[PDB]
């Protein structure tokens, strides 16, 4: 399947997307660094075989 | 295969610190050591630090 | 022998706004030197004063951007206001507020009138506009502190900025620009081994000499408390 842009980040708590508009993507003059997240992804996976 | 890109870009203000290369135009070149106090640099008569 | 003339100051003769010579006198044999490196290393390091620490333009958000109708981009004008010689009375921070419209310079004679602050250098640009239906309109926050802290220790220190668009300015807060001394010899009436120390001290202008004199030797004294214990 498509890889989504999304805010909506799994294992991703709500003080990570803090700086993400609702598209997933950073504002524009948002002071980040290192490990801070600026474009939300996801990519389908499955048959996760626990 | 691509669907979108976003394309982020980061303005980082790099200031100077030790292992940074210093030049002069003579093949003077060199790795800053160390920031010094401007209490601690060499002064003259008139107490101007180099 | 076992007791020392002890100095007093003497003289401040302010030369400029920014620029005086404080008198030490008397001073014993080797004490002219013993004092004055001490009291230039403190005046130079641990003087305290108010530095512009942030500024809220009002239409930007980083600093990497320009105005319509400025001359200058906003890191230029960030850089003209980290240079701002502010002495706030009463206060360990104020905010500042900048509303200037059409052609010409905006100073830091602009800048809004607060009751317990005093602008030492109102002649000091800040930036240029160069268009008649330009404005600008900033909100800086000027912070007593001592030393040098720059943007980069402040970032996430929490701080709660929320607003993108509060620029953070580094923060040189030592009014102290430069200090020399020297070590001649005084006039006292019996002796001719007594000193007499002359600093001459640069400052921004917003910082009393006899003030600053004052507050070096307080430093000085009370770092000495650990010896004149030690246990």
């Amino acid at each position: 399947g498509p890889e989504e842009i999304t805010a909506d980040i799994p294992n991703v708590g709500e003080a990570a997307l803090s700086k993400l508009d609702e598209s997933g993507i950073v504002y524009i003059g948002a002071e980040v660094t290192g490990g801070d997240i600026l474009v939300g992804k996801v990519t389908p996976k499955g048959e996760t075989q626990l | 295969g691509v669907l979108k890109i976003v394309k982020v870009y980061l303005a980082v203000k790099r200031r100077i610190q030790p292992g940074d290369k210093m030049a002069g135009r003579h093949g003077n070149k060199g790795v800053i050591s160390k920031i010094n106090p401007i209490e601690d640099m060499p002064y003259d008569e008139n107490g101007t630090p180099v | 022998v076992t007791e020392f003339l002890k100095p007093r100051l003497v003289d401040i003769e302010q030369v400029s706004s920014t620029h005086a010579k404080v008198t030490l006198e008397p001073l014993e044999r080797g004490f002219g030197h013993t004092l004055g490196n001490a009291l230039r290393r403190i005046l130079l390091s641990s003087m305290p004063g108010c530095a512009v620490t942030e500024v809220e333009i009002d239409g930007v958000l980083h600093e990497y951007s320009t105005k319509e109708g400025v001359q200058e981009d906003i890191l230029e004008i960030l850089l003209n206001l980290k240079g701002l010689a502010v002495r706030v009375q009463g206060k360990d921070e104020v905010i500042l507020t900048l509303n200037k419209s059409g052609i010409g310079p905006v100073t830091a004679a602009d800048i809004t009138h607060d009751g317990d602050v005093e602008i030492v250098k109102p002649q000091h640009v800040i930036c240029h506009l160069t268009d008649e239906n330009a404005s600008i309109s900033m909100r800086i926050k000027v912070q007593r502190g001592r030393g040098y802290v720059p943007a980069s220790t402040r970032i996430h220190s929490e701080e709660d900025e929320r607003p993108i668009g509060r620029l953070l300015v580094d923060a040189c807060y030592s009014p102290v620009e430069r200090i020399a001394y020297n070590v001649e010899a005084a006039r006292v009436e019996q002796r001719t081994d007594l000193d007499k120390l002359v600093i001459e001290m640069e400052t921004n202008g917003t910082i009393d000499p006899e003030e600053a004199i004052r507050r070096a030797a307080t430093i000085l004294a009370e770092q000495l408390e650990a010896f004149v214990d030690l246990r």
